[PDB]
């Protein structure tokens, strides 16, 4: 399974079959057929398999990055401290691409579980990630292909630059 | 390999390299400041040895 808050889902409402002919549909034999052929052989397996992994049950773990101090406080071509800085600069990046990645597929996903009606029911999922993919374009975009904590540095630093000037200019 | 390997591996390279680039910057510097002013052990051109000089009482006294 997963974590139903970080990928979210409204809840499920199914109509009720409420059948107004008298012609007997074949999709509920079908479902009744794969339900004796296929469902039940597969659960049988997959319990099998279940057991013989819970004879023997052993972990694997999420690995955990303690902060290192990034590039802002390491001092000017002191290799040892803004390698550190760059690693860690590197991970948080990918994790960053990740979190973009996540919220395209709850647009995504969004799009497809509300259908035609998709434009009015989807205005949350599109503002996060209008939000997130904002935030991403002012942190990474533009970087190049040699892209650094100083290239990223740089250019927050034009930024707020920028955004220091607009402020004294309309004041 | 770890990444806990290659990571302070990498490190110890980072630090082995980084003395070397500062020692070679450090050399060219030296190697500037002694054949401009040429008050260090290299660039120690030979000159004429005193102990050739006679200062014995030559045959005129005028020298």
């Amino acid at each position: 399974s997963w974590d139903k808050d970080v990928y979210p889902e409204p809840p499920r409402r199914t109509p009720a079959p409420s059948p107004q002919t008298s012609l007997p549909n074949p999709i509920t034999y079908l479902t009744k057929a794969f339900d004796l052929l296929v469902d039940r052989p597969v659960t049988l397996v997959r319990e099998f398999i279940e057991r013989q992994h819970a004879k023997n049950k052993y972990y694997y773990y999420h690995r955990e990055f303690r902060r290192v101090p990034d590039i802002t406080e390491c001092h000017e071509k002191d290799v040892l401290c803004m390698f550190e800085a760059e690693m860690q600069w590197k991970r948080d990046y990918k994790v960053d691409q990740e979190i973009v990645n996540i919220i395209q597929e709850r647009l995504k996903a969004c799009q497809q579980r509300e259908g035609e009606s998709h434009r009015q029911n989807c205005a949350k999922e599109l503002q996060q990630f209008t939000q997130v993919v904002k935030a991403y374009q002012d942190r990474y975009h533009d970087l190049g292909a040699h892209y650094s904590a100083r290239k990223c540095l740089a250019k927050q630093k034009q930024r707020m630059l920028a955004e220091r000037k607009a402020t004294k200019e309309a004041a | 390999d770890a990444p806990e390997k290659n990571y302070e591996r990498t490190m110890a390279i980072l630090q082995i390299e980084s003395e070397k680039a500062e020692l070679r910057l450090k050399e060219l510097e030296v190697r500037r400041l002694m054949r401009a002013k040429g008050d260090g052990p290299w660039f120690q051109y030979p000159t004429i040895d005193k102990a050739l000089i006679d200062h014995s009482p030559k045959a005129t006294p005028d020298n």
